[PDB]
């Protein structure tokens, strides 16, 4: 189970498109106590964004079919078992993040890459909270955005494409989960000027795609 | 499509 | 028991919801109730294994390429040997369904027809990854059902009936794919196919049917 | 494409 077998067996799995597989064995990878790579930490970001990718667009599916009886108390108890697979999805990488990636991190490039996790997932249990549970999970992931955002304006510059990814889903946060487009536009536009005006190589497709997704959600929201 | 990063 | 009624709502769900083992649980509860399926069942039945088993030959056909272009080496055929006793878990699973429910409780000779090619079908898929000694028993197997179905069919069906075209066509993949005989698959295809001409769906079917015997020539 | 039949 060393942990270049298991980064192996996990590459395997994601060209068999075995998504949980290959999230087990970056867990794997992450539980052994080691600060990951550049290359593992993208394959495990990878691995869960899967996982975590087929239920979030299943419970959108049958969501949307619910609010279309007793076909309908199906619709209910199917979402719920979507959901409850979907939150002990995103509190495994939570925990995680917690007690390995986060507190392991020496690339401050990283240390924004994991916070924008954080962000992500606490989001992700934000799009499916139903109560007063839910202003906990949209505080955790707004702070969580905002300890990341933090740290790239010292560490990062605005072309970065890790700083304009945290960018962008920051402004989808503002504008999703807390229904503010102001806040999102603002974001969004401020750090598309902020790029634009510093393009002067290898990571060019990235940020400059980054930008493009930027302006699209802009012009969609004004 | 969606408005979030698209990490593969 | 559960309801049958919930338990086939859940699985068109499960279907839109891209959860195909969901979908293939609840089939397999409706079947375990021991009625005869009507014909919405039996086909949701029938899609739901079809994309389990889909996904883990997709996944095995992908990681034998990497283990065949590649210690690495190895691994992949760990990996292979994994995605293969998945494999043949669903594969099994389906048979028993088939053999101990479906097959004995057919009314029609649609449906048993329909069930006994399903039979030759995953008796196949086994084939595809199956050991060499317990493989040929399995490769005799698909065949001895494709046979019995293809008898039926003759008997009972006209040379149009979809079911009996899309029987024709699996058969003679086997011939080919499994048993290595492009003669007796091309002499099946165009049988089927020549049969066929004379008595919109049966036309899909007869295409695919065409295509395979021009790509084997 | 697919040699068998289609029924996904």
């Amino acid at each position: 189970m060393d942990k270049n077998e298991l980064v192996q067996k996990a590459k395997l799995a994601e060209q068999a498109e075995r998504y949980d597989d290959m999230a087990a064995c970056m867990k794997s990878v992450t539980e052994q106590g080691a600060e990951l790579s550049n290359e593992e930490r993208n394959l495990l970001s990878v691995a869960y964004k899967n996982v975590v990718g087929a239920r979030r667009s299943s419970w959108r599916v049958v969501s949307s079919i619910e609010q279309k009886e007793k076909k309908q108390q199906m619709a209910r108890e199917y979402r719920e078992k979507i959901e409850t697979e979907l939150r002990d999805i995103c509190n495994d990488v939570l925990s995680l993040l917690e007690k390995f990636l986060i507190p392991n991190a020496s690339q401050a490039e990283s240390k924004v890459f994991y916070l924008k996790m954080k962000g992500d997932y606490y989001r992700y249990l934000a799009e499916v909270a139903a109560g007063d549970d839910k202003k906990g999970i949209v505080d955790q992931s707004q702070q969580a955005y905002q300890e990341a955002f933090e740290i790239s304006k010292k560490e990062m510059q605005p072309t970065h494409p890790i700083r304009l990814g945290l960018a962008l889903n920051f402004s989808v946060f503002y504008y999703e989960i807390l229904n503010s487009p102001e806040k999102a536009c603002s974001l969004a536009k401020t750090a598309f000027d902020e790029a634009i005006a510093e393009l002067d190589e290898e990571s060019y497709k990235d940020s400059t795609l980054i930008m493009q997704l930027l302006r699209d959600n802009l012009t969609l929201w004004t | 499509r969606k408005l979030s990063l698209q990490e593969r």
